[PDB]
RNA sequence: CCUAUGCAGCUUUAGGGCAGGUUAUUAUUCAAUAAACUACCUUUUUUCUGGGACGGACGCUCUUAUUAAAGAAACAAGAGUGAGCAAUGGUUUUUACUAAUUAUAAAAAAGAAAAGCUUAACUGCAAUACAAACAAUUAAAGCAGGGGCAUUGUCGGCAAUAAUGCAUUGAAGAAAUA
């Protein structure tokens, strides 16, 4: 689940660090009436792993 | 201020003679709050608008003052009216706004008036005590 | 009643406040309220003209205070600021260095001024120490812009004050006197053609006996607040009254409360003027100045970054942000900037002895881009000094360098 | 477009159902995705994300 | 009084009246009463804010 | 619909694919409550009037009436 | 909450169903013991249906 | 004289409006609302037709002449209709019966009447054809569910050919969202 803002930072994270901005901030929680469409909040830095 | 302009010439056209009519009045009597309202009316079969003026009701009355301890015949909106009567009569509303505020000649000489007059009742009292 | 009826009422709101523009004056005080809100020379010189036998002191006074602010200056001299409005101390634009009035409003002006000027010498020993203060700052004003070369009422107003030990300031004294006072005889004395020499003895005479006497004797300096403290400082400045400190220290100690108060165009106004004096040993004082211009970047203009500078230079006030606030400014202005005023500016960081990446390193990049390049002996020893000073090496410092001496030559007057 | 008069297009009904708001997303097909995967223009070795 | 429109007032009584009220209360009183007879008499005074800390 | 309709149609630009428009307000994470507009019902009235209606609808472009005065 | 009070009038209702059948069909089904035509020999059987059964319908209702 | 995307003036108990006066109700010390009377503003007042007016007509069925395929017009001709039925619908049994409709050579494993039980005058779909500018209109094998009478057949209203009205707007029952 992301938000607007959150979706940029995801997309493009250097258009933030060039300016010297901090990245948005993740969501808390979606709106109950999603519920069975979403599994997690999106972090904007994603968190990888190997496969 | 363009809406205003835009409205006024959609009215119809005995509506604006007496637009012009009120206008001129407004040298010859105390403005104060008076206020211009546009009546309007819509139609449920038709898409027609029909745009008239709402006239004013004008109230002669005599209020004291006592700075001149006279009764001063004035004419009056009825709102105007019950704002001098809040403020504190006839003195204060004179003596508590400043020029620009009254936008009438009539209003304007009684206030330039007043205030002279107070000046020099005022200097000799001060200079009494 | 087949076709249902909905009526609605509209009202026409209108100003609460009257504009003079249109109606005429028929009393004492309408005549006073058209003529300060007057909007344009026509619409002054009109009322004059047709009302002339009903004018009293406080008419003349008001038409002369409010004649400086209906000349405007050329649209070419101006740069418009982006989105900032009128405001407290904030204009929608900046002036560029010795800004010029618009080409047909001097005819009127000078008309407009003479005409007055003649009937008002009866009204002369009628006027209060507000009256007078306001006066002087009107001319001085006109000076500054191209309407008159001197004040002829100037050594009465100056009599009238200094009459009786000040007495009329000592009942009828505020702070705006003061800063209004200092403010005029500076722009009086400084501004266009430079002076008059028994002028400029009366105008710095004055002011000396009027600062210790009032301001400094008397404790009137409780009545200013930092602005007006910090146009006195201006004015003191310009007329080069370094011989008095005790007063300096009072006005620092009045900018120092009242920091939060003033803009980055004050701000530079401050260090210039402390820079002329040579008062530098108020150190805290500059470190005050310099906290302000951390929030209010976007209030700076390309005087506002020469003067800080040129003045820290001078003052030997070396503060590495505060530098590096101006260096970054100044690499995006560069179009706006002079070549005097870009070599003047360059020499300032020679200096401080501050080498500034991203300032010289635009600096070097246009000044190769340039297929000729034609430098003046006037500034190319600054622009010299200043990549010497800074410590720029061969990267590409010693390719400009290069041209510069080039360009030089090719002249060699 | 005018017909003479029988105005024979107007005489259908009206249907005034709201499609889903899932039609504003872009879809990717798994056989494109791993298309991609074989060719060499993604790392299967880590998580991915949009991005 | 608020939404008397103008009808009734607000008044401060510097003097005792016969039925209004004594000196030094504030009372509500018909407008045309006040306009007419209590103000020019010198009775009364409106209840600005100002004039009841100065007399009420 | 009849071939010859229906080719106007496509010749005029009429591309539609659903019977009304999705609403970006219910994607999750995109609601804006600045552009808040309660749903309304759609009209299904045609503009029929010959003078100021569609001109798709009428033979020809009929004079506007007079104002009221 | 709605549902489950849909659901249980529906249950009721189908509980009750099947009392409301019989007394359609019994409703409908001539009394013999209450006829008086066949004692007259005049009128046909669907005569005598109409003649009562009529009248039953229209009474309860 | 007739024909127009016609124009203008005039009239009225043709439609709509209130914007002057009068009148009615209400409110403040020259005002607000109006199914009324006068004045004023704006809009409407089909087509067919052996020229136009006057008269008559405008949907949907049957029949006559233009032969024995279908189709075919005129302000040609001769007759119907804007419904009815809780059985006059569905289905079994019996037999000294074989009619009637607005009109008509329908029909014997068929109908009518008599006797009994019933609600298929259903829910969700449908190959393929008749017709037809289009819109709609007509016939229909077959599949799944729940039923009726029979006991393995039929029933998706009525011998057949007329008993009708698009979209929009409004209203009701239920269900899903928000
Ligand atoms: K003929
Ligand atoms: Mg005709
Ligand atoms: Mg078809
Ligand atoms: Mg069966
Ligand atoms: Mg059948």
């Amino acid at each position: 689940y992301y938000t607007k803002d959150g979706l940029e930072g995801l997309l493009f994270p250097k258009r933030f660090t060039d300016k010297n901005l901090p990245l948005p901030r993740p969501a808390v929680a979606w709106h109950p009436k999603f519920d069975g469409k979403f599994d997690a909040v999106g972090q904007i830095p994603p968190v990888y792993e190997a496969v | 201020q363009q809406k205003n302009v835009e409205i006024a010439r959609k009215l119809l056209p005995l509506a604006k003679k007496q637009l012009k009519g009120l206008l001129d009045r407004q040298d010859n009597v105390l403005w104060g709050k008076t206020d211009i309202v546009i009546r309007k009316r819509t139609f449920k079969k038709n898409d027609e608008e029909l745009y008239s003026l709402v006239q004013v009701q004008w109230l002669d009355v005599k209020l004291w003052s006592n700075i001149l301890q006279e009764r001063v015949p004035l004419t009056l909106s009825q709102e105007t009216l019950t704002h001098i009567e809040s403020i504190g009569g006839l003195d204060d509303y004179l003596l508590k706004t400043p020029d620009s505020q009254m936008k009438s000649n009539f209003s304007s000489d009684l206030r330039w008036r007043v205030v002279c007059e107070a000046m020099k009742q005022g200097e000799a009292e001060s200079k009494q005590k | 009643y087949r076709n249902k009826v909905t009526i609605e009422y509209i009202k026409l709101k209108e100003p609460e406040n009257d504009d003079y523009a249109t109606r005429d004056p028929t009393n004492y005080a309408q005549l006073l309220g058209a003529i300060s809100i007057s909007r344009h020379l026509d619409r002054t010189t009109y009322l004059y003209e047709t009302f002339k036998d009903k004018f009293d002191t406080i008419h003349y006074v008001t038409a002369l205070t409010k004649l400086p602010g209906l000349v405007h200056y050329r649209g070419a001299d101006l740069v418009m600021r982006d989105g900032v409005q009128w405001s407290e101390g904030v204009k929608p634009f900046w002036q560029k260095p010795n800004a010029q009035p618009r080409k047909h409003l001097l005819p009127k002006a000078q008309g407009l001024l003479s005409k007055l000027e003649e009937q008002f010498p009866p009204h002369l020993n009628n006027l209060f120490p507000r009256q007078t203060a306001n006066l002087i700052w009107a001319y001085g004003q006109l000076k500054r812009k191209q309407v008159v070369a001197a004040c002829p009422f100037l050594g009465d107003f100056l009599l009238s004050l200094r009459r009786d030990n000040f007495l009329a300031l000592d009942k009828h004294a505020t702070g705006a006197d003061y800063a209004q006072i200092v403010k005029g005889l500076a722009n009086l004395q400084t501004a266009g053609s430079p002076a008059d020499e028994d002028t400029r003895a009366l105008i710095e005479d004055f002011v000396d006996q009027l600062t210790q006497e009032m301001l400094l004797r008397r404790g009137h300096a409780r009545l200013l607040d930092a602005r007006e403290a910090q146009s006195i400082l201006w004015g003191l400045g310009k007329l080069n009254r370094r011989k008095n400190t005790a007063i300096i220290d009072v006005l620092c100690d009045v900018v120092l409360a009242g920091v939060n108060s003033l803009t980055p165009t004050a701000l530079a106004g401050a260090f210039s003027a402390l820079a002329k004096l040579g008062h530098s040993s108020r150190t805290d004082v500059f470190e005050a100045m310099a906290k302000g211009y951390h929030l209010q970047t976007t209030l700076m203009s390309p005087q506002d970054v020469s003067l800080t500078v040129c003045a820290c230079a001078d003052l030997g006030f070396r503060d590495d942000n505060l530098l590096k606030i101006c260096g970054l400014k100044a690499a995006d202005m560069l179009g706006e900037f002079s070549n005097a005023s870009l070599a003047w500016l360059m020499a300032g960081f020679g200096r401080l002895g501050y080498n500034h990446e991203a300032f010289f390193s635009a600096v070097n990049k246009s000044v190769l881009a340039e297929p000729v390049v034609e430098v003046e002996p006037g500034f190319a020893w600054r622009v010299l000094s200043a990549y010497a000073g800074s410590g720029r090496k061969d990267s590409e410092s010693l390719k400009v360098c290069g041209r510069i001496t080039e360009a030089f030559l090719a002249k060699l007057y | 477009l005018y017909d003479g008069g029988q105005l024979g297009l107007v005489k259908f009904p009206v249907t005034r159902q709201i499609p889903s708001y899932e039609v504003l997303y872009n879809q990717l097909g798994v056989s494109k995705l791993v298309e991609f995967i074989q060719l060499g223009l993604l790392d299967h070795t880590k998580t991915i994300t949009m991005k | 009084v608020e939404e008397s429109n103008g009808k009734l007032v607000k008044i401060v009584l510097l003097d005792d009246v016969d039925r209004v009220g004594q000196q030094g209360q504030t009372v509500v009183v018909k407008a045309g009463l006040m306009r007419h007879l209590l103000f020019p008499e010198g009775k009364a005074l409106y209840a600005t804010p100002e004039n009841e800390a100065k007399y009420s | 619909l009849h071939k010859a309709y229906a080719k106007k149609l496509l010749k005029l630009g009429f591309k539609r694919r659903f019977w009304t428009d999705p609403d970006p307000q219910m994607v999750p994470g995109f609601f804006d409550p600045s552009k808040y507009k309660p749903r309304e019902r759609l009209n299904g009235k045609p503009n029929l009037r010959p003078d100021i209606g569609c001109p798709a609808l009428r033979q020809s472009q009929r004079p506007l009436k007079k104002l009221p005065r | 909450e709605k549902r489950t009070k849909r659901a249980k009038e529906i249950n009721d209702a189908l509980a009750k169903m099947p009392q409301l059948i019989a007394d359609y069909k019994a409703a409908r089904k001539i009394d013999w013991a209450e006829v008086s035509i066949i004692d007259k020999l005049t009128l046909s059987k669907k005569q005598i249906r109409e003649k009562y059964v009529k009248r039953r319908l229209m009474k309860q209702n």
